[PDB]
């Protein structure tokens, strides 16, 4: 729980969960998962998350 | 893939499970070697399970080639070390990182599909003489995996 | 809850729940669903190497205060 | 009093820290596990990313760094 410890897990915590690179950008609709980047995002018809039909992607701004 | 399969490299080096371990083989970080231990308080426990991992160069979009190089008894997974498990191909998330594929191997060998085996003969036995079965797999387990 | 549990989510975040000692692996997953949005028949958990059946308790599988729980996507052999 | 940390962990997640030096020898490991947990090098199997640790190699020949975590697993006893 080090300051540098904390520092990467909010990091990670904001950083796409399939290509681990990009910051996450898209949510889908209607499972509400934000966790990949609009790199990531056209390859995907299922959450990676909870497997739920994607229906929409919104890109999402976390102000 | 290159540099995700970095990333989960070092987030295992950080904290790995207790269940496992995996990491790259000679030069080459497309091909690994793992580790999977028996789960205490079954018929495959005090044994150590080496398995191969081959990621392909779209990792993490396709999956992992997961097989084992122990030899161990189960329905579904046959005596070249295949393993039948639909997370390996039609149910691959590419969330799924290798630690976690690796306990999801784990919980099948507790967790078998006798109904849709990859060994009939074995899961006949399952479903028939669990004792049988037991004893069988812990004999594979002093003679393979110790 | 009286106790605490952690559970080691499919991203790898550590989260934690509040359960009784015997609570059933379908409450957990009805807890984990709350805070993380994952439905119950896509949660598998495993404690131990092995995963825990919906209609067992915690106790059943002597999980006790302060355990981690590994939470992966629902999974069948073939 | 080491020149690294190094953790290892159990199959019951309980993770011990150990004092050790790049040079120490997988035998050595065995000793102080015994010394902090009561285990005898003869039952312990030490594993790192994937591999089974031979005793005569080095922690630095394994890639063992200053805060790797490595596993001990015993025999079936
Ligand atoms: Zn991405
Ligand atoms: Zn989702």
């Amino acid at each position: 729980l080090s300051l540098e410890e904390q520092l990467r897990r909010l990091q990670e915590e904001r950083t796409c969960k399939v290509c681990m690179d990009k910051e996450v950008s898209v949510v889908f609709i209607p499972c509400g998962h934000l966790v990949v980047c609009q790199e990531c995002a056209p390859s995907l018809r299922k959450c990676p998350i909870c497997r739920g039909i994607i229906k929409g992607t919104v890109r999402t701004f976390l102000s | 893939a290159l540099k995700r399969i970095h990333k989960e490299l070092n987030d295992l080096a950080r904290d790995p499970p207790a269940q496992c371990s995996a990491g790259p083989v000679g030069d080459d970080m497309f091909h690994w070697q793992a580790t999977i231990m028996g789960p205490n308080d079954s018929p495959y426990q005090g044994g150590v399970f080496f398995l191969t991992i081959h990621f392909p160069t779209d990792y993490p979009f396709k999956p992992p080639k997961v097989a084992f190089t122990t030899r161990i008894y189960h329905p579904n997974i046959n005596s070249n070390g295949s393993i039948k498990l639909d997370i390996l191909r039609s149910q691959w998330s590419p969330a799924l990182t290798i630690s976690k594929v690796l306990l999801s191997i784990c919980s099948l060998l507790c967790d078998p599909n006798p109904d849709d085996p990859l060994v009939p003969e074995i899961a006949r036995i399952y479903k028939t003489d669990r004792e049988k079965y037991n004893r069988i797999a812990r004999e594979w387990t002093q003679k393979y995996a110790m | 809850g009286s106790m605490q549990i952690f559970v080691k989510t499919l991203t790898g975040k550590t989260i934690t729940l509040e359960v009784e000692p015997s609570d059933t692996i379908e409450n957990v997953k009805a807890k984990i669903q709350d805070k993380e949005g994952i439905p119950p028949d896509q949660q598998r958990l495993i404690f131990a190497g092995k995963q825990l059946e919906d209609g067992r308790t915690l106790s059943d599988y002597n999980i006790q205060k302060e355990s981690t729980l590994h939470l992966v996507l629902r999974l069948r052999g073939g």
